């Protein structure tokens, strides 16, 4: 199984490399060659979830058989027996093993600095270039630093 | 009565 | 499933009649 | 199964490449060569959902057999027994494995900037060029940036 | 099964290509060569729905056997037993796997702009050229843009 | 089964081609060569419906056996038992797989425009040339546009 | 089965061709060569209906056995038991698969226009030339148009 | 079975051809060569009806055994039991498959017009030449038109 773990590491590294390639394909025309640096971290879960759900519909029952005895005298006896049929959904789901659980991307732009408007524009391009998903916990940093 | 119900108990 | 099989049996009854 | 995961990555990359090709086929005449850059992120779910639904119709029962005893004297006894037949739908669905769960497209247009009207027109063309589906969570960014 | 998914992608791309061919066959005479650009997105569902419906007719029962006891004295006893026969429809449906769930078409017309009347006329021709179905969620954009 | 889906696409395209051929055979004499353009969209359902109906006739029962006890004293007891025979129809239907569910035809006529009377006459010829069926949801557009 | 669907399309096209041949055989002497154009649409159902009907005759029963007890005292008891024999028809029908469900014919006559009387006379000839059946939903259009 | 449907079409066409031959054999001497045109439409049902009828005679029963107790005292008790024998006809019919369900004939006579008396005489000859059966729904049109 350790060979499987090794190949999982290979998958994660391949994903990171592909994302880096896309980042380059976007930023190389916009910024130029050597005016930026970017690295990508991709964390992938490899669990084996397998779920079975059996759901009913309480608010729409359908009476199948029914008995109702109601006699008076004073005495009032109200017996009743009822059998129901209910909407039944049975869903069996099997999640894919390797899923990107969190994605971190950081891009540093060489100074000569960059204005806030262009930094936010680059961030907007990257959002969509990488597939930024904040609800997944992903993080995207864009900074303007001084290259040596 | 119809014990048709997979959980029929009323029976009678 | 069972209902479809019942339908097929009803069609067979039709053919026999 | 890790080979299957590798081929799933290949499928996702192929989808992204096809969408990029369509984007180019639309924007190359309109904008020109080298006046734009665009990248596409496609996230695909590969679950194995398999659902079985059994639904009834509570509001239209059909009486099959019926017993009703109603004697008087004062004493009033009202016994009743009833059997019903109901509309029964049984649907077994099996979803396709790989489905595009979210799609992100970002396009950056070289300045010399672009007016808001033409930016929105390009966005309208892309909506339909790519098959934008906001209800799916898809995202489409169109920006006017300064190429270096 | 991933080969099946690949061939599903091929089917979708083939459908898009055919629709593009029809769009060209309509617009090339009307507009000319190079005066327009159009792209088509086709999303196809590949579920495996299989439904069985058993429907009755509550409002037209036919009495098969009947018992009715009605004695008086005062005391009034009204016993009754009744058996019914009902109209029974049993339909087993099996949907086709790959069905176009949503269709998106966008057409951009080169300026020198186009009047609203001719834009709507082109839209009317496309509706029928492509088989526009709004109830399915399809979308058709026709814009007049400035080609570079 | 994907090969079956491919051949279904082929069937749809063949139907569209045949309808286009008929449209040409009608309009080429009337309008001329190159004075019109027309495209046809045909959507075909490929479900596998298979229905079984068991219908009765409530209003014409035939008594098979009958018991009737009616004694007096005052006391009046009216017992009764009755067995019936009913008209029984059992129909098993199996629909053809591929059926044209919706048909869209659009025809554009080159200007030099066309009067409303002749447009409606051409529409009347097409209705019958194509087999227009509004109740099926079919759509037929005839427009007079300016060819370039 | 798709080969069967293909041959069904072939059958429909053959029927249309035969009807067109008959239309020509009637109109070529009457109108001349090239003075008319006509196209025929034939829609054919290919269901597999198979019906079984069991019908009785409620109003002419024949008593097979009979018991009748009628004692008096005052007390009046009238017991009765009766068995019947009824006319029973059992018909098993199996419809032919391919049946013309709707037929559409349109004929356009070259102007130099045609008077209403002769248009109606041509319509009367066609009714019988084609086997017009309005109750089936068939449609027959005869117009006088200007050939180019 | 589609080959069977093809041969059914062949049968219908053969019937139409035979009727046309008879029409010619009657009208060629009377009217001449080229002074008339006639076409015949024959619709043939190919169902597989198979009926079984069991009929009785309620009004002529024959008593087989009989018991009759009639005692007096006042008290009057009239018991009776009776068994009957009835006329029983059991007929099993099997209809021929292909039967002409409707027949349409139209004849057009070249002008130089024809008087009403001779038109009705020709109609009378055709009635009997073709076997006109109005109760079957058949239709026979005879018109006087202007040949070109």
């Amino acid at each position: 199984a350790s060979a499987a773990r090794r190949k999982e590491q290979e998958l994660e590294r391949s994903q990171e490399q592909a994302l880096r390639e896309k980042i380059d394909s976007v930023l190389l025309p916009i910024l130029g060659y050597g005016n930026y640096t970017a690295q990508v971290d991709i964390q992938m879960d490899f669990s084996a979830v397998e779920q079975t759900r059996k759901r009913f519909d309480p608010n729409t029952p359908a009476t199948r058989s029914e008995y109702a005895l109601e006699d008076y005298n004073g005495s009032v006896r109200k017996e009743s027996t009822r059998n129901f049929e209910l909407d039944t959904t049975i869903s069996h789901e099997r999640k894919q093993t390797g899923t990107v659980a969190r994605q971190t991307v950081s891009v540093a732009i060489k100074d000569r600095p960059m204005s806030e408007s262009e930094i936010n524009a680059i961030r907007q391009v990257l959002i969509g270039t990488v597939g930024f998903d904040q609800g997944r916990g992903d993080l995207l940093n864009v900074l303007s630093v001084k290259f040596a | 009565g119809l014990s048709r119900t997979d959980g029929r108990h009323i029976p009678a | 499933v069972d209902g479809i099989q019942a339908e097929m049996r009803a069609m067979m009854v039709e053919a026999t009649n």
